C-alpha cells in the first residue's frame, strides 16, 4: 500500500521566494497524485490534481510537477495567506493514502508585541471569579517570555498560556496569558501588572491597571 | 435484414457493455488492495482495450467479480466483431451473386 | 453553496457509540463516492473508507482498527459513519469527502469534532475585554472577549457575526479540570470604538448555543 513520503516536515522560507515541497512515492503511480492545503483550523482544500492539473479559484502562483515517483508542488512568490499544512493524495491503486505533511513557515521581519492587559469583568466578578487576561500581538519572532507581577511583586501560580500558529495575515504570532482568582483573591491586591519580554527590546514591555 | 439488425444491434449492446463495464470494474475492484482499475476514466479505456484484445496490459482486473466483468467486455467486443464481419460477408455474397445476375 | 454539511461536535462516553452525519448538495451523480477521513490534533490526514452510496457499496482502511460503518440515505442525500466502541485514540476531528469516482477530492465538509470522554456538556461563559480607565492609546484598539469553561471543543468565534474579520485572533483553548477556556481578540481603529459597535459572537455546537457579547467602554 502506497506510502507517500514528504519532505521536509518544516519548510521556511522568505516572503516573496520561490517554495517547493516534495512528496516521493514508494513506486511508480504515474501522476495520480494531488495536493490539499489547511490551513489553521480550517478544512483541507484542493490545489493541484494529476500532478500538475490546475484548479479552478486557486492562485496562479501554486504549481506541481513530476511522475512515477517524485512530486514537486511550488509556490511562486510566497506570501501570509500560504502559511498552511500541504498534504500529497495518490489514486493510483487501492486504497488511497495521503502523504504526512509539510508545514509551511514563513521568515518575516523582526516585529516587537503590542500588549494588551484587561482587568476582570463586572460579569465575572458577580459569579464569583476574576481573570485577568494579556494579549501579546502581533510579534516576530515567536520565542517571547510574560512576566506576571501583583503589587510589585512576582506571581506564577494561575497563569495560564496560549501561543497561536503564525499568522497566515501577516506572518507574527501571538500569545496570551490569564491569570485566574477568586473575587476574594483578587478583591485584596491593588495592581496587577503583565510584562513581555522579547528580542526586539533590551527592556520588557509593561501593562498594568489598579483595581481602584 | 437479419445481419445488419443483428451487427447493428450487438454494436449498440458493446457500447452499453463498455460504459457498464467501466462502472462494474470500478465497484469490484475498489477494494482489493493493489487494485489500479479504480477510477472511471481509466476503467472505460480498460474497456475498450479488452474488447478489441489489444492487450497493453497497463491495466487489468485481479478480483474475481472484476474478471467477470472483463469475460462479459471480450465476448461483447468478440460477438460483435463477428456479427459485423459475418453481415459484411453476407452483403458481399448477395452482391456478387447479383453481379453475376444469378 | 455549501456543498456538504456535517454537525459541528458530537461527545461520545469511552465505550459508546456514535452515528456522524454528511448532508451532500450541488451536482450529484450515481457515480460519486463519499470518504471519510479522520484527523487527531496535530496530525495527518488518515483514510477512514468509502462509500458508493447510489449501490450501498462500502470499503475500509483495512490497515487500522476497525471502528467504523458506512451507510447512506440515497432519498436525503446522508452519508453516515457509525462509529463504535470508542476510546479516546477515537477522538478527533472526521472529516466527510466528495469523490466524482477520478480520485481526488474536490470538496470537504467542515468537520466533526468527536470527544471521547466522561466528562460532561457544558455551554461557555462569555465575558468582555474592554480596556482599563488608565489605558492609553494610538491609531488603534485592541478589544477582546473571554470565553470559559466550557466542554467539549470546538468553539467558533466571531466579531460583528463575520463583518470584522481583518485583526482578529482566537487564542487555542486550554484545558483544566475537565473544562475549556480560551480568548479571542480584535483590533480596530481607536476612532471607530465605541462611535462603531464591536461584539463577540460565540457558538458552542456541542450543546446547541450561541452567545453574542458586546464590548462597551468601563
Ligand atoms: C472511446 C474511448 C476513449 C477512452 C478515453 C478515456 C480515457 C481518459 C483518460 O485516461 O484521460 C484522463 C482524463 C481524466 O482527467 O480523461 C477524462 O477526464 C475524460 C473522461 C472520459 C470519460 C468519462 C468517464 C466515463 C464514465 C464511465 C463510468 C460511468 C458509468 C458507470
Ligand atoms: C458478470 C458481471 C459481474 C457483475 C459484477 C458487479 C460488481 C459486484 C461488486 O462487488
Ligand atoms: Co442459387
Amino acid at each position: 500500500d502506497i506510502l507517500l513520503t514528504q519532505s521536509p516536515a518544516i519548510l521556511s522560507v522568505s516572503p516573496g521566494e520561490r517554495v517547493s515541497f516534495s512528496c516521493r512515492a514508494s513506486q511508480s503511480i504515474g501522476t495520480d497524485i494531488h495536493w490539499y492545503q489547511q490551513r489553521t483550523n480550517g478544512s483541507p482544500r484542493l490545489l493541484i490534481k494529476y500532478a500538475s492539473e490546475s484548479i479552478s479559484g486557486i492562485p496562479s502562483r501554486f504549481s506541481g510537477s513530476g511522475s512515477g515517483t517524485d512530486f514537486t508542488l511550488s509556490i511562486n512568490s510566497v506570501e501570509s495567506e500560504d502559511i498552511a499544512n500541504y498534504y500529497c493524495q495518490q489514486s493510483n491503486r487501492w486504497p488511497f493514502t495521503f502523504g504526512s505533511g509539510t508545514k509551511l513557515e514563513i521568515k518575516r521581519a523582526d516585529a516587537a508585541p503590542t500588549v494588551s492587559i484587561f482587568p476582570p469583568s463586572s460579569e465575572q466578578l458577580t459569579s464569583g471569579g476574576a481573570s485577568v487576561v494579556c494579549f501579546l500581538n502581533n510579534f516576530y519572532p515567536k520565542d517571547i517570555n510574560v512576566k506576571w507581577k501583583i503589587d510589585g511583586s512576582e506571581r506564577q501560580n494561575g497563569v495560564l498560556n496560549s501561543w497561536t500558529d503564525q499568522d497566515s495575515k501577516d506572518s507574527t504570532y501571538s500569545m496570551s496569558s490569564t491569570l485566574t482568582l477568586t473575587k476574594d483573591e483578587y478583591e485584596r491586591h491593588n495592581s496587577y501588572t503583565c510584562e513581555a519580554t522579547h528580542k526586539t527590546s533590551t527592556s520588557p514591555i509593561v501593562k498594568s491597571f489598579n483595581r481602584n | 435484414a437479419l445481419h445488419w439488425r443483428a451487427a447493428g444491434a450487438a454494436t449498440v449492446l458493446l457500447v452499453i457493455v463498455l460504459l457498464a463495464g467501466s462502472y462494474l470494474a470500478v465497484l469490484a475492484e475498489r477494494g482489493a488492495p493493489g487494485a489500479q482499475l479504480i477510477t472511471y476514466p481509466r476503467a472505460l479505456w480498460w474497456s475498450v482495450e479488452t474488447a478489441t484484445t489489444v492487450g497493453y496490459g497497463d491495466l487489468y482486473p485481479v478480483t474475481l467479480w472484476g474478471r467477470c466483468v472483463a469475460v462479459v467486455v471480450m465476448v461483447a467486443g468478440i460477438t460483435s466483431f463477428g456479427l459485423v464481419t459475418a453481415a459484411l460477408a453476407t452483403w458481399f455474397v448477395g452482391r456478387e451473386q447479383e453481379r453475376r445476375g444469378h | 453553496q455549501v456543498q456538504l454539511q456535517q454537525p459541528g461536535a458530537e461527545l461520545v462516553k469511552p465505550g459508546a457509540s456514535v452515528k456522524l452525519s454528511c448532508k451532500a448538495s450541488g451536482y450529484t451523480f450515481t457515480s460519486d463516492w463519499i470518504h471519510w477521513v479522520k484527523q487527531r490534533p496535530g496530525h495527518g490526514l488518515e483514510w477512514i473508507g468509502e462509500i458508493i452510496p447510489s449501490y450501498g457499496r462500502a470499503n475500509y482502511n483495512e490497515k487500522i482498527q476497525k471502528k467504523a460503518t458506512l451507510t447512506a440515505d440515497k432519498s436525503s442525500s446522508t452519508a453516515f459513519m457509525q462509529l463504535s466502541s470508542l476510546t479516546s485514540e477515537d477522538s478527533a476531528v472526521y472529516y466527510c469527502a466528495r469523490e466524482r469516482g477520478d480520485g481526488y477530492f474536490a470538496v470537504w465538509g467542515a468537520g466533526t469534532t468527536v470527544t471521547v470522554s466522561s466528562a460532561k456538556t457544558t455551554p461557555p461563559s462569555v465575558y468582555p475585554l474592554a480596556p482599563g480607565s488608565a489605558a492609553q492609546t494610538n491609531s488603534m484598539v485592541t478589544l477582546g472577549c473571554l470565553v470559559k469553561g466550557y466542554f467539549p471543543e470546538p468553539v467558533t468565534v466571531t466579531w460583528n457575526s463575520g463583518s470584522l474579520s481583518s485583526g482578529v485572533h482566537t487564542f487555542p483553548a486550554v484545558l483544566q479540570s475537565d473544562l475549556y477556556t480560551l480568548s479571542s481578540s480584535v483590533t480596530v481603529p481607536s476612532s471607530s470604538w465605541p462611535s462603531e459597535t464591536v461584539t463577540c459572537n460565540v457558538a458552542h455546537p456541542a450543546s446547541s448555543t450561541k452567545v453574542d457579547k458586546k464590548i462597551v467602554p468601563r
